[PDB]
RNA sequence: UAAAGUUGCUGCAGUUAAAAAGCUCGUAGUUGGAUCUUGGGAGCGGGCGGGCGGUCCGCCGCGAGGCGAGCCACCGCCCGUCCCCGCCUCUCGGCCGAAGCGUUUACUUUGAAAAAAUUAGAGUGUUCAAAGCAGGCCGCCUGGAUACCGCAGCUAGGAAUAAU
């Protein structure tokens, strides 16, 4: 990764998941990289900035893709708090 | 009871796999180099730099302070400039690793007679 | 050396051994005990040579005119001599040496320019 | 039936993070199993947990960031002189530059590089990495 | 958008970027201003 | 070489810069001339067995040829492609198209003491398919490839300088053999290092950054 | 002997491949749950890291001292780190070195004693080397080191983990 005179020697630096922090390798095909718009505070219509979220394929086999989504865009303010 | 001294050893190892083309070529390469006579002249400068990376492997597994490394990485890095196969700045451990097996083929007075141009 | 400390021979030889177009200087150390002789190459063939009188210095210019290139070279006592700069693009082949140390004048002045 | 409490444990930590799970449940609770989970917090590995309180041999949850490859037990404690501690590190790591073996010596429960910079051996009790 | 686009298509970054080298090339010929004096004075302690 | 998929169109055009681009958000790669793109003058390939396999009938027996064939660039770039089709050449020449489509880079790490580059895998890394479970190990600098002559050349071709190795199992059928040690290191760019906990940004994808040049 | 993860303590296997007693009870053996001082400042020194004043080059004023270029080298300081001790036993011998003793052991770390030869290993051009203990300079100078030697015994520092 990192050598004595401060090279960064890596090929690339893989994503991580939002939901389990598993590296998505390079061959993960089954996982997503999903935008969530955001909107105007006032109008409530698309302004153009976004919120990235990315699952990798193992968590989304077993039915845990939804609430892992839920909970991340809940944290984010997107979903309320009821 | 004699008064002699029966001490010797072999110094050469002879490969494992006997056949395998990749080390037929690339020894007889070093042997058509180098002006060696037969593969065991090629072996024993392999058994002295497998000696040699035995003994940093050894050392280099201990606390840098220590005194058994301050002395024999100090001692081995100093016989290793003073043959020439180690630059004068490069004196660290982890560049005896970094020895091919040519460094010590080109120290031999054969090819110090062809490259300092007493011979055709 | 303007001292009488080495002697440097430039050869117009390369090999008829190897194809490889390169040249040799042999250096004497005559003060020095048991007069060690030591090699340094070159890539190319010298047109010029300087040797510092009363310095740690050498000055080796090597290349035809318009590629005449000179390295300052700083060769110890004890040990032996290298490379320190090496300039591409440069005509500088004549060497005025000052008997003052420390600084040498370098002019391309020969029939062109 | 239950034997060797810190081994348990350490297997529910790592079939409940294995799944991707962000919180476990231990039961019981040692002085031995929150020194060690105190060590792997220390690194970066868990974050925090609680320990909780009823009148008998109390419970654990531990918070998981998935970071852990594996957590795991050495069954009985072997003892670990200073000298047997290099062998010990090349058998289970993954690396030499990473991964921990946990050892209990009389300067407390510690790390293996904590133990050489102490000066000091004792038995071992599992490692994580 | 299009002031966005426009932008990166060209590359503030760029512009603090530029100052940036300026500062670095003002700072060499500071350098240079106290050579020349230095290489000046090697002339005149020599002599 | 007209493309049909999306990513071909961004790749035949200046559109995506590097193979990492295509490896960092796992998109499929489907064509094998974008790894001749990529790769170019850097590719070699040997082939690694050629076995006939045999269909009984009552029109005799229909037989095959399997081939195996390893490829690589020797510093990050492995691949194994299996094809088994009913002429040799034809063989060999579908198990190069499918071993460029298989290329997964490797992550080198270090031994101790880490000046310079990196010679060996990270981490003790650990692959089985078939019943052959095959383990890299990190070496020191300088000890050449300790292992069987089909992960040596797996191995030689993924730019690993050094490794350790053991294996178990059956490891003479060669496709279990070479497909762990495939499984091997492709694995090394899934294995979380402490180095690796840092956070990640996530940066817009070639779909979505190239999607008004695509349109047209 | 390695290959033999085909003797497996590290490191094998038992549904069908060779393979788990017909089934419980049971002494020796082997293993055995949690629990009893954790806390918290403080400074001493030895290093760790940054910074500061000085040693440092061109210039100001004769000059003190410095100003711009620092930390390449050396000296001390300012604040945070990896080790150390302290507030929080008693008989009494020249403001206590000395000394009456406290449940045991297992563990660990130091220290003693451990035949040389061989084995790693330092020095040294037997013409290189295997060896050898020699040798070196124009009467003189200098080597003949060192480390490991498991278990049991002996010793003083530690008191997490384990039995009583």
């Amino acid at each position: 990764m990192q050598n004595d005179a401060g090279e960064f020697v890596d090929l690339y630096v893989p994503r991580k998941c939002s939901a389990s922090n598993r590296i998505i390798g390079a061959k993960d095909h089954a996982s997503i990289q999903m935008n969530v718009a955001e909107v105007d505070k006032v109008t409530g219509r698309f302004n153009g900035q976004f919120k990235t979220y990315a699952i990798c394929g193992a968590i989304r086999r077993m039915g845990e893709s939804d609430d892992s989504i839920l909970r991340l865009a809940k944290a984010d303010g997107i979903v309320s708090k009821n | 009871p004699v008064a002699r001294s029966w001490v010797c050893r072999k110094t050469y190892v002879t490969p494992r796999r006997p056949f395998e083309k990749s080390r037929l070529d690339q020894e007889l390469k070093l042997i058509g180099e180098y002006g060696l006579r037969n593969k065991r002249e090629v072996w024993r400068v392999k058994f002295t730099l497998a000696k040699i990376r035995k003994a940093a492997r050894e050392l280099l597994t201990l606390d840098e302070k220590d005194p058994r490394r301050l002395f024999e990485g100090n001692a081995l890095l100093r016989r290793l400039v003073r043959i020439g196969v180690l630059d004068e700045g490069k004196m660290k451990l982890d560049y005896i690793l970094g020895l091919k097996i040519e460094d010590f083929l080109e120290r031999r007075l054969q090819t110090q007679v062809f490259k300092l141009g007493l011979a055709k | 050396q303007k001292n009488g400390d080495y002697l440097c021979v430039k050869v117009d030889r390369t090999p008829k051994g190897t194809q490889g177009v390169v040249t040799n200087f042999e250096i004497f150390r005559m003060r020095e005990k048991q007069v060690p002789v030591d090699v340094v190459e070159m890539k190319e063939t010298i047109i010029a040579f300087a040797w510092e009188p009363n310095g740690s210095k050498f000055a080796v210019l090597h290349g035809e005119a318009p590629r005449i290139s000179v390295s300052f070279y700083h060769v110890k006592n004890n040990g032996k001599i290298e490379l320190i700069k090496m300039f591409d693009k440069q005509q500088a082949n004549t060497i005025f040496w000052s008997p003052q140390g420390q600084f040498v004048v370098l002019a391309g002045l020969r029939s062109m320019n | 039936v239950r034997m060797n409490v810190l081994a348990d444990a350490l297997k529910s930590i790592n079939n409940a993070e294995k799944r991707g799970k962000r919180q476990v449940l231990i039961r019981p609770c040692s002085k031995v199993i929150v020194r060690f989970l105190t060590v792997m917090m220390k690194h970066g590995y868990i974050g925090e947990f609680e320990i909780i309180d009823d009148h008998r041999a109390g419970k654990i949850v531990v918070n998981l960031t998935g970071r852990l490859n594996k957590c795991g037990v050495i069954s009985p404690r072997f003892d670990v002189q200073l000298k047997d501690l290099e062998k010990w590190q090349n058998n289970l790591l993954p690396s030499r530059q990473f991964g921990f073996i946990v050892l209990t010596t009389s300067a407390g429960i510690m790390d293996h590089e904590e133990a050489r910079r102490k000066h000091t051996g004792g038995k071992i009790l599992g490692f994580f990495f | 958008q299009i002031k966005k686009k426009t932008v990166r298509e060209r590359l503030q970054i760029k512009k603090t970027e530029l100052g940036a080298k300026a500062f670095k090339d003002i700072d060499i010929e500071d350098l240079e201003e106290l050579d020349p004096d230095f290489i000046m004075a090697k002339q005149v302690e020599q002599l | 070489w007209m493309p049909v998929t999306k990513l071909g169109r961004l790749v035949k055009d200046m559109k995506i810069k590097s193979l990492e681009e295509i490896y960092l958000f796992s998109l499929p790669i489907k064509e094998s001339e974008i790894i001749d793109f990529f790769l170019g003058a850097s590719l070699k390939d040997e082939v690694l067995k050629i076995m006939p396999v045999q269909k009984q009938t009552r029109a005799g027996q229909r037989t095959r040829f399997k081939a195996f064939v390893a490829i690589g660039d020797y510093n990050g770039h492995v691949g194994l492609g299996v094809k088994c089709s009913k002429e040799v050449a034809t063989a060999i020449r579908g198990a190069i198209i499918l071993a460029k489509l298989s290329i997964v880079p490797v992550r080198r790490g270090y031994w101790g003491n880490k000046i310079g580059k990196p010679h060996t895998v990270p981490c003790k890394v650990t692959g089985r398919c078939g019943s052959v479970l095959v383990r890299l190990i990190p070496a020191p600098r300088g000890t050449g490839i300790v292992s069987a002559p089909v992960p040596k050349k797996l191995l030689m071709m993924a730019g690993i300088d050094d490794c350790y190795t053991s294996a178990r199992g059956c490891t003479a059928t060669l496709g279990n053999f070479a497909k762990a040690t495939f499984d091997a290191i492709s694995k090394t760019y899934s294995y979380l290092t402490p180095d690796l906990w840092k956070e990640t940004v996530f940066t817009k994808s070639p779909y979505q950054e190239f999607t008004d040049h695509l349109v047209k």
